[PDB]
C-alpha cells in the first residue's frame, strides 16, 4: 500500500473551481535516487502519480554545471500551455536548442569530425548551458529571467566564446533599463512594441567578452 | 530435425508471442489428412485441453477445427480464465483420462496440454488458500509431483495390453527466454524432447521460430520417417555449421569464400524450413 | 594546345558543383609546398639551397655553394644562379660542398633538377654514402657482370647499367682523398 | 537467470582491454612510421614545384587510384576516399572519358566494388604486411604503365596529425600526349629548362613521369598507412570508451538484479515460516 | 474484421480487432494516457456506437482534463441535452482506497454489459490502468488472512483477473471494443499481473521506455506489440508482408545495436549499412505527431490513413526513399509530408541569415 | 557505539570540549543492529537488513552534531559491502555523511 | 563552520565540517591508524578537545 | 601512448605543477615521528589557501 | 555449451576432475600429458574472446 | 595474487624473503596490469614485454609439486 500512502499523500495538491474558493497548492516530492535509475519501486510509482518530472542527473552535476536538470527526461506538460507567455514566445525556441545540443552532442562524444554548421549548434548549445545555470540560494523574477534568456536564443551573446557568460549575464541584466522589466512584467508577454524596444537596447550592450 | 514417434512426451515451450500454439495446431490438422489415408488401427485421436486460456480464443479454434473437419476426431477440453483455479488444476489430468481411453483400447492417442505453465499457477491458487507453506517462487515443492504425475501417463503401451500409445505434447510460456524459471526446468526434466521457440528468430523470419541449436528428442531417429532419416542426417549438421559462420562473420571482418558457402548453403535451408499458418506438408 | 585551364584553385569551384555540398574539398600536393619555381629571388649571395632527396630518408635540406651532379654528358656542378636544369644523373658520386668542408655521396642514378630561383632539388632512389660501401666485393661484383652475358636484351641493358654503376663504384672507391 | 549478466560483464570487461591494448598497438605503430613519412614527403615537392598542379584535365583515359587500408578497423578512413573517389571522380568526367579504378589495399575491393565496378580493373592486396618499399611501388606503377592513360590520379588520406585526415588528390599526367600539352603558355615554360638527357626530351619525361607516378604512389601508400595507424588509434579509444560505459551499465544491472533476487528469496523464507508457525 | 484507428505503428504492426481487446503496456511516462487519449479522439468520434470510460487509479487532473474536454467537444452535453452525449465515465482514482479501485473496473463493466446485452450495440470500452484494480486487490490481500505469493501479490490474481477479463468480449447480441492500459510496475514484464494480463488481450501494444528516451512518440515497441489480425487470412496479402518486412528489418537491427554499439558503423558492411539506414528510417517513420499532444507542442496532429501507412511503408521497406535523410521521417505525417519536411529541411540549410535591415525595429512607425 | 556516543557527550555536554569520534566501521554496527533485529523475530527488510535501519542508524548518528555548549565531530569507516552504492547499507549511511576522504594505495 | 585538523588536504581539499560526520574509505596498511592517531593528537593539541 | 615528450607547452608546466603540489599534499606527522625521526608539522589553514 | 558445439560427449573438460588424478598413483606419464591437455584447453578458453 | 592479502602484511614475514618478495609482488602487480597482452605476441613495447616475460617467469617459479613442502 505504498503507492496508496504516496497517492493520498500527492492527490491532494489541486487546482481547486472558482465556485470552492479558487485556491491551489503545488507539491514538490523529491525521491532520493540511488545510481539514477529512473526504474526502482518508489521512483515508478511517484512518477505515475506526480504531474511532471525534474531529472536532476549525477553527470551534469559533476561538470559543474549547478542546476543539473536533465532538459531531455524533464517533462511537465500540465504548466506548458500554463506558463508567462512572454517566456513561452522565446522558449519553444530554446527547447528546441536545447534539444539539438543534445542530439549532437550525443553524436560527438569526442571531436574529430567538423561540419562548420553542426559546430553553431555545439556553440550555441554551450552558450546557453552557461546562460541557464546559476549560483545556489539566487532566485530570479520572470522578467529578469525573459531577458536574459531572450538575449541568448537570439544573438547578442555569441561574441563571447563560452566563459564569461557568468559575467554576461549579470551584465546585460545591469545595463538594461530597469523600466522595461516592469512593462515586460505587467504586459505578460513581449509585444511588438516591447519587441522593438527588446531589440533596441540589447545592441548597445558593454558587455565584458572579447 | 526433432521427429515425434508414438508414445513421446515432447515439450513445446516459448516465449509469450511464438509460434506454440500454430505448431501445435498443425500438429492436429495433418491429424486429418493422414487419418484420411492410413487404415482403422493406426489412427490418432487428437485431444487439445485449453488451460487458462481466453474463452473466445477457444471459440476460435473450434471455428478452426470445423472449419477444416478436425473436429471429427477432436476432444476439446476447455478450461477457461472464468473457471476457478481448482478446474484450471484438473483439466490436464481430466483431458488426460479423455485421452487414455483410446491408449486403453488399442488405437493411437495425441494430447495437447496448452500451456502447463498455467496449470502450476491454478495449482498455486489452492495451496497457497488451503494453507500449505510455499516453496519455490510461490509454488510448493510438489509441484514437479504435479506435473510427473500427468505428463507420465503418455505412454507407448505393450502389445500384450492393446499395443496402444498417447503422444503428449506440454506447452510452456517462459517470460523472456527465462529457461531457468521454476516451472519450466520442472517440464524440461521429464519431457523426452524440447522444441523450444524464441521470439528473436520468430520476428527475423524463421516461422515456425525453433531454436534449432537448443531442440532435442531423446527418442531420436529411431522413431522417423524413413525416407527422412537419410536425408535429413546431414541436415541438423548443415544448419550446426550455419550458426558458428554466422556467430563470426556478424562483424564485418573477414570472409574465405569457401565458408561463404557453408554460410550461404545454410541460408538456402533457414529459408528452407519457413511454414505457413495452417499448413500441413 | 593548353584549352584546359586547370589548378589546384580552379579545382575548388568544379569540386563545389557535382559534389554534394557537406563535405570538405580534397587537398592537393600544391597546398603542401611552399619553396616554388618562379619565385625570384631565393640566391641571396653565395648560399644556394640545396633540397637533396631519396625516397626513404631525407639527408640534406641545408645550403650548399656547389653541386657536382653526374650527368649523362658528364659531371658538371652547379652553382647560385645556375641555369634552369633537367638532368637524367649517371650512377656516380654527388658532391656536396658548403664551403671549406666537402661530403661526397654516391647516388645510383635518378633525376635532378635547377629552377629558375637558384634552388635545386636532388631526386635519387638510393644515395649511398661512400663510408659504408666496400671496396672488396665491387671487383667481384663486376667478375660477376664481366662474366654473365646472354643474347636478352633485356639482360644486356640490367647487365650493361651493372658494369657502369660497379665501375663508377671502382672509380670513386680508388681515388680518396 | 543471474548467470547471464555476469558473464556479459565477464565479456565486455576483456573486450575493453583488448581495445586498450590496440589504441596502444596502434598510437604506437603511428611513430614508428613518423620517422619515415615526412622523409617520404621530400619528394613530393620537387614534382609538383616543377610540374605544375593541373588536375581538372580532359584526359582521354585516367588510371584513379585508391590506396585503402588492410585491416578493417578503419574508423572513418575507407568509406571516406571511398565516396571521395566519386566525388573527385565525378567533377572530372565531362565528355565520357576512359576511367581505370584501382583500389590498393583489401578494403578497397570490399568497398569501390559496389559504387563503381565496370570501371575497375585492379585490386592491389597485402601491401602493407611487412612494410612499406619503394620497388613495390615501382612494380605497382609498372603494372599501371602496362596500360597507357592520359592522367593519374592518386587518392590518399594526407596523414597531418592523429585528428586531421584530409584526403589528397596527386596528379600524374602523361608525358608526350598532356604533360606538355599543359605547359604551353606562350610557347613551353620547360624550354627554359634546359634538358640534359641521352635522347630527346619527349622520352626523357616518359621516365620523369613514371618516376613521378612510382614516388607519389609510394608516399601515398605510406601516408595511407601512417592516417591507417592514426584512425586505428581514434577508433579503438571510442571502443575502450564505449566498452567501458556499458560495463558500467551492465554492473549497475547486475547489482539491482542481485539485490533483487537476494531480496525475493528472502521473501520466499519469511512467507514460508510465518505461514507455518 | 479490422478497425481503422488512425496511428501509424498501431495499424501497421498490431492492428486492432473491432471486436476485441485492446491492451497497452507502460512503465510510468512512457505515454499510455496519452496514446489513450490519441486513439479516443480518432476513434470514439468516428465509431458512433457508446463509450464508457473507466478510470481505474489513475490521476484525477486527468480525469478533470478529459471532463473539461468532452464537455466542450461536444461529447458530453450538459444542462437540458443530457440525452445526446456519447460517453459515461466511471471514476475511482488513485485517491480513493484500495477497496473502491479494486471495483471501479467491475463498475465501468457492468455499464458496458448493459450497453452490450440489452441495447445491443458496440460498445468502446476504455478502462485506464487495469493493473491499479490488481494493486488495490494486492493491498487488501495482505489483511484478507492469505498467503502472499510472487512477487507481493494475491494467491487468487489468476482467477479474479480472469473473472473481469473474460466479460469484456463481444457476444452474439452486442460487442465491446475493450481499449485497457497496463502499467507494469517497475519496468518489469515478468511481472504476475502484466504476465497474466498478456493472456487475455487480443492486441497488445507495449510501450517502452528506451524509445521513447529517444524521443520517438508514440513509444510503442514495433518488434514486441502484436495482434491476432497480424494475419495474411484477414487484412489482405500486402499488408501483411510489409508488416513482416518491416518487422524483419527492425529485428536485424536491434541484432545489430551491439556491434554498433561496441565499434560503430564503420565496421559493418555495406548490405549493413543499407539495413541500418532502412531501420533507422522506418524507426524513426513508425512516429506521429498526435492530435492531443498539440497541447504541448505547437505541432499540428496528423491523422494517417492506412492506405498511406502501406505506401509509405512499402516504399521505405523497397527503397523507393533511400535518398532522404533520418531527420525527414521524424514527426510526420506520412510519405507525403515526408518528401514535404524534405524539402523545409533542405531549404533552411543556406537560407538562414539577412534579417539586418528591413525590419519594423526602428524608432518612428 | 552507545557508550561511545555517551563518554563523548560526557566530554561534549558537561566539559564543554570539542569532542572527536570514531565509530569504526559503521558497517559492523549496521549488521549488529541486523542480527539483534533479525534475533528477535522482526521481519527482514530489504536486501537481508533489519526493518528498523533507518531510525536505528538515525538514533546513532543524531546525537552526533553541534551544540550550544561544544561539538562532536565524528570519523566513521565505511566499508561498501559488495562496493555498491545502491546497497542499503551505505545507501543509509552516505545521507548522514557529510565529508568523504578517500584512502589509496 | 570547518574544522582545522592541520593536514593540509584534508582541510583544503575536502573539509573536515565541525560537528558533521566523516567517512573514511579506508584499507590495509595504507596509514588509517596512524591518520587516526594524527588527528587525535593535532585536535587535543589545538582546539582543546579529547577524543573518543 | 604517445610519449613524454609530446606534449605541448600549455599543459607540461601544469604536468610540472599537479607533480609538485601532488608531492606536497602530503605532510611528516607527529605521531609517526616515534618511528620515522622527523618531528611533524601543524599547518593552518590561511597557510594552506596561500600556499597553495 | 559443448553439447551446442557438438561435442558427443558433453563431458566438460576443465571442470571435470578425480582424486585419481595424482601421479604417485597412475604415473606420472598420465598426469603430464592429461595436464597438458587442460593447459592447452585452457589458453583455447582464455584465447576465444579474442577470437571470437 | 590480486584478491589475496594478508592484513598482518610483511611485519610478520621472514626477513630474507621480505626483501625479495616485495618486489616479487611489485613485479606482479605490473605483470596484472600488462596481462592479457600476451596475445598480441608481435606487437612489443620492449619495456611491457620485458615486465610481461618477467611474470611469465615469476608465475611459473611459483609452482608446486602436490605435498611438496619447501
Ligand atoms: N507458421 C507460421 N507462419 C506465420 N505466422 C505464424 C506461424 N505460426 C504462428 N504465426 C503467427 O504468430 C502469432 C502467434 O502465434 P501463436 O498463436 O502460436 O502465439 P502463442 O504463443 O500461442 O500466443 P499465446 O501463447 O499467448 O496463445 C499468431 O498471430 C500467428 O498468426
Ligand atoms: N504523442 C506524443 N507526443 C509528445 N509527447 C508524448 C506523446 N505521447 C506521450 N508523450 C509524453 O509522455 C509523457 C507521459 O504521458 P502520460 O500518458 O501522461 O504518462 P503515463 O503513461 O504515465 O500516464 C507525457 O509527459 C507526454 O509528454
Ligand atoms: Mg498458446
Ligand atoms: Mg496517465
Amino acid at each position: 500500500d505504498v503507492f496508496y500512502l504516496h497517492s493520498r499523500l500527492l492527490e491532494r495538491a489541486a487546482k481547486l473551481s472558482k465556485e470552492l474558493g479558487g485556491g491551489s497548492l503545488t507539491a514538490f516530492p523529491v525521491i532520493e535516487t540511488q545510481a539514477g535509475d529512473v526504474s526502482a519501486y518508489i521512483a515508478t510509482n511517484v512518477i505515475s502519480i506526480t504531474d511532471g518530472q525534474i531529472f536532476l542527473e549525477t553527470e551534469l552535476f559533476y561538470k559543474g554545471i549547478r542546476p543539473a536538470l536533465n532538459v531531455g527526461l524533464s517533462v511537465s506538460r500540465v504548466g506548458s500551455a500554463a506558463q508567462f507567455p512572454g517566456m513561452k514566445q522565446v522558449a519553444g525556441t530554446l527547447k528546441l536548442e536545447l534539444a539539438q545540443y543534445r542530439e549532437v552532442a550525443a553524436f560527438a562524444q569526442f571531436g574529430s569530425d567538423l561540419d562548420a554548421a553542426t559546430q553553431y549548434v555545439l556553440e550555441r548549445g554551450a552558450r546557453l548551458t552557461e546562460m541557464l545555470k546559476q549560483k545556489q540560494f539566487a532566485p530570479i523574477p520572470i522578467e529578469r529571467q525573459t531577458v536574459a534568456v531572450y538575449a541568448a536564443t537570439k544573438g547578442f551573446l555569441d561574441k563571447v566564446r563560452v566563459q564569461d557568460i557568468v559575467a554576461a549575464e549579470e551584465a546585460v541584466i545591469s545595463q538594461v533599463n530597469p523600466a522595461v522589466f516592469k512593462i515586460l512584467k505587467a504586459n505578460g508577454k513581449i509585444t511588438p512594441a516591447l519587441d522593438a524596444h527588446l531589440k533596441a537596447e540589447l545592441r548597445k550592450v558593454k558587455l565584458p567578452g572579447a | 530435425l526433432v521427429p515425434i514417434g508414438r508414445g513421446q512426451r515432447e515439450l513445446i515451450i516459448g516465449d509469450r508471442q511464438t509460434g506454440k500454439t500454430a505448431v501445435a495446431i498443425d500438429a492436429i490438422i495433418h491429424q486429418k489428412n493422414c487419418n484420411e489415408q492410413v487404415p482403422k488401427a493406426q489412427r490418432v485421436y487428437c485431444v487439445y485441453v485449453a488451460v487458462g486460456q481466453k474463452r473466445s480464443t477457444v471459440a476460435q479454434l473450434v471455428k478452426l477445427f470445423t472449419q477444416t473437419g478436425a473436429m471429427r476426431y477432436t476432444i476439446m477440453v476447455s478450461a477457461t480464465a472464468s473457471d476457478a483455479a481448482p478446474l484450471q488444476f484438473l483439466a490436464p489430468y481430466s483431458g488426460c483420462a479423455m485421452a487414455e481411453y483410446f491408449r486403453d483400447t488399442g488405437k493411437h492417442g495425441l494430447i495437447i496440454y496448452d500451456d502447463l505453465s498455467k496449470q502450476s499457477v491454478a495449482y498455486r491458487q489452492m495451496s497457497l488458500l488451503l494453507r500449505r507453506p510455499p516453496g519455490r517462487e510461490a509454488f510448493p515443492g510438489d509441484v514437479f509431483y504435479l506435473h510427473s504425475r500427468l505428463l507420465e501417463r503418455a505412454a507407448k503401451l505393450s502389445k500384450e495390453l492393446g499395443g496402444g500409445s498417447l503422444t503428449a505434447f506440454p506447452v510452456i510460456e517462459t517470460q523472456a527466454g527465462d529457461v531457468s524459471a521454476y516451472i519450466a526446468t520442472n517440464v524440461i526434466s521429464i519431457t523426452d524432447g524440447q522444441i523450444f521457440l524464441e521470439t528473436e528468430l520468430f520476428y527475423k523470419g524463421i516461422r515456425p521460430a525453433l531454436n534449432v541449436g537448443l531442440s532435442v528428442s531423446r527418442v531420436g531417429s529411431a522413431a522417423q520417417f524413413p525416407g527422412m532419416k537419410q536425408v535429413a542426417g546431414t541436415l541438423k549438421l548443415e544448419l550446426a555449421q550455419y550458426r558458428e559462420v554466422a556467430a563470426f562473420a556478424q562483424f564485418g571482418s573477414d570472409l574465405d569464400a569457401a565458408t561463404q558457402y557453408v554460410l550461404e548453403r545454410g541460408a538456402r535451408l533457414t529459408e528452407m524450413l519457413k511454414q505457413k499458418q495452417f499448413a500441413p506438408i | 594546345e593548353a584549352a584546359a585551364p586547370a589548378g589546384p584553385k580552379e579545382f575548388t569551384e568544379v569540386w563545389n558543383k557535382k559534389a554534394p555540398s557537406t563535405l570538405i574539398v580534397p587537398e592537393f600536393p600544391s597546398n603542401y609546398t611552399a619553396v616554388k619555381a618562379v619565385g625570384e629571388g631565393q640566391v641571396h649571395g653565395d648560399a644556394f639551397p640545396v633540397n637533396f632527396y631519396t625516397p626513404h630518408s631525407i639527408l640534406s635540406q641545408a645550403q650548399k655553394d656547389t653541386v657536382v651532379l653526374p650527368g649523362v654528358d658528364g659531371y658538371f656542378g652547379v652553382k647560385a644562379s645556375h641555369v634552369p636544369t633537367i638532368a637524367q644523373l649517371k650512377p656516380g658520386v654527388v658532391e656536396l660542398h658548403s664551403g671549406a668542408e666537402s661530403e661526397k655521396f654516391f647516388v645510383s642514378g635518378g633525376f635532378a633538377f635547377v629552377h629558375p630561383n637558384g634552388v635545386t632539388d636532388i631526386c635519387v632512389l638510393e644515395a649511398a654514402t661512400l663510408d659504408q660501401v666496400d671496396p672488396a666485393a665491387v671487383k667481384s661484383a663486376l667478375a660477376a657482370a664481366s662474366a654473365a652475358q646472354p643474347t636478352d636484351e633485356f639482360e644486356q641493358a640490367a647487365n650493361r647499367a651493372a658494369i657502369e654503376l660497379y665501375s663508377a663504384l671502382e672509380s670513386a672507391v680508388e681515388a680518396k682523398a | 537467470s543471474n548467470q547471464a549478466v555476469k558473464q556479459r560483464i565477464r565479456a565486455i570487461k576483456n573486450i575493453g582491454k583488448i581495445t586498450k591494448a590496440m589504441k596502444m598497438v596502434a598510437a604506437s605503430k603511428m611513430k614508428n612510421a613518423q620517422i619515415a613519412v615526412e622523409q617520404s614527403r621530400g619528394l613530393v615537392d620537387p614534382f609538383v614545384r616543377l610540374f605544375g598542379d593541373f588536375p581538372a584535365v580532359n584526359s582521354n583515359k585516367s588510371v584513379v587510384v585508391a590506396v585503402t587500408s588492410d585491416k578493417g578497423l578503419c574508423g572513418g578512413l575507407n568509406s571516406n576516399i571511398t565516396k571521395y573517389t566519386r566525388a573527385t571522380l565525378a567533377t572530372t568526367e565531362s565528355e565520357g572519358k576512359d576511367v581505370v579504378v584501382v583500389s590498393i589495399g583489401d578494403k578497397g575491393r570490399s568497398q569501390l566494388t559496389r559504387i563503381e565496378s565496370q570501371r575497375y580493373q585492379l585490386a592491389i592486396a597485402d601491401t602493407y604486411k611487412v612494410r612499406v618499399t619503394f620497388g613495390q611501388a615501382s612494380l605497382i606503377v609498372e603494372e599501371l604503365i602496362k596500360h597507357n592513360p592520359q592522367s593519374y590520379q592518386i587518392l590518399f588520406n594526407k596523414f597531418r596529425s592523429a585528428i586531421s585526415f584530409k584526403p589528397t588528390v596527386a596528379t600524374i599526367l602523361s608525358p608526350d600526349l598532356l604533360e606538355k600539352q599543359l605547359e604551353d603558355v606562350t610557347g613551353n615554360s620547360l624550354d627554359a629548362y634546359d634538358i640534359e638527357a641521352s635522347h630527346e626530351r619527349s622520352d626523357v619525361l616518359r621516365d620523369l613521369t613514371e618516376f613521378h607516378l612510382g614516388v607519389t604512389l609510394y608516399n601515398a601508400m605510406l601516408e595511407n598507412n601512417c592516417s591507417e595507424h592514426a584512425s586505428r588509434m581514434s577508433a579503438m579509444e571510442n571502443s575502450t570508451k564505449s566498452a567501458g560505459e556499458m560495463l558500467g551499465k551492465l554492473t549497475l544491472d547486475y547489482n539491482r538484479k542481485r539485490q533483487a533476487t537476494i531480496t525475493t528469496e528472502l521473501i520466499e523464507i519469511i512467507a514460508g515460516a510465518s505461514a507455518l508457525m | 474484421e479490422i478497425l481503422v484507428t488512425g496511428i501509424k505503428v498501431v495499424d501497421l504492426l498490431a492492428p486492432y480487432q473491432r471486436g476485441g481487446k485492446i491492451g497497452l503496456f507502460g512503465g510510468a511516462g512512457v505515454g499510455k494516457t496519452v496514446l489513450i487519449m490519441e486513439l479516443i479522439n480518432n476513434v470514439a468520434k468516428a465509431h458512433g456506437g457508446f463509450s464508457v470510460f473507466a478510470g481505474v487509479g489513475e490521476r484525477t487532473r486527468e480525469g478533470n482534463d478529459l471532463y473539461r474536454e468532452m464537455i466542450e467537444s461536444g461529447v458530453i452535453k450538459l444542462g437540458a441535452e443530457r440525452g445526446n452525449s456519447k460517453c459515461t465515465l466511471v471514476y475511482g482514482q488513485m485517491n480513493e482506497p484500495p477497496g473502491a479501485r479494486a471495483r471501479v473496473a467491475l463498475t465501468g463493466l457492468t455499464v458496458a454489459e448493459y450497453f452490450r446485452d440489452i441495447e445491443g450495440q458496440d460498445v468502446l470500452l476504455f478502462v485506464d490502468n487495469i493493473f491499479r484494480f490488481t494493486q488495490a486487490n494486492s493491498e487488501v490481500s495482505a489483511l484478507l488472512g492469505r498467503i502472499p505469493s510472487a512477487v507481493g501479490y494475491q494467491p487468487t490474481l489468476a482467477t479474479d483477473l480472469g473473472g473481469l477479463q473474460e466479460r469484456i468480449t463481444t457476444t452474439t447480441k452486442g460487442s465491446i471494443t475493450s481499449v485497457q492500459a497496463v502499467y507494469v510496475p517497475a519496468d518489469d514484464l515478468t511481472d504476475p499481473a502484466p504476465a497474466t494480463t498478456f493472456a487475455h488481450l487480443d492486441a497488445t501494444t507495449v510501450l517502452s521506455r528506451s524509445i521513447a528516451e529517444l524521443g520517438i512518440y508514440p513509444a510503442v515497441d514495433p518488434l514486441d506489440s502484436t495482434s491476432r489480425m497480424l494475419n495474411p487470412n484477414v487484412i489482405g496479402a500486402e499488408h501483411y508482408n510489409v508488416a513482416r518486412g518491416v518487422q524483419k528489418v527492425l529485428q536485424d537491427y536491434k541484432n545489430l545495436q551491439d556491434i554498433i554499439a561496441i565499434l560503430g558503423m564503420d565496421e559493418l558492411s555495406e548490405e549493413d549499412k543499407l539495413t541500418v539506414a532502412r531501420a533507422r528510417k522506418i524507426q524513426r517513420f513508425l512516429s506521429q505527431p498526435f492530435q492531443v499532444a498539440e497541447v504541448f507542442t505547437g505541432t499540428p496532429g496528423k491523422y494517417v490513413d492506412l492506405a498511406d501507412t502501406i505506401s509509405g511503408f512499402q516504399g521505405v521497406l523497397t527503397g523507393k526513399y533511400d535518398d532522404l535523410p533520418e531527420m525527414a521521417f521524424y514527426m510526420v505525417g506520412d510519405i507525403k509530408e515526408v518528401k514535404e519536411k524534405a524539402d523545409k529541411m533542405a531549404k533552411d540549410i543556406a537560407s538562414r541569415k539577412e534579417a539586418d535591415n528591413k525590419k519594423v525595429s526602428e524608432e518612428l512607425k
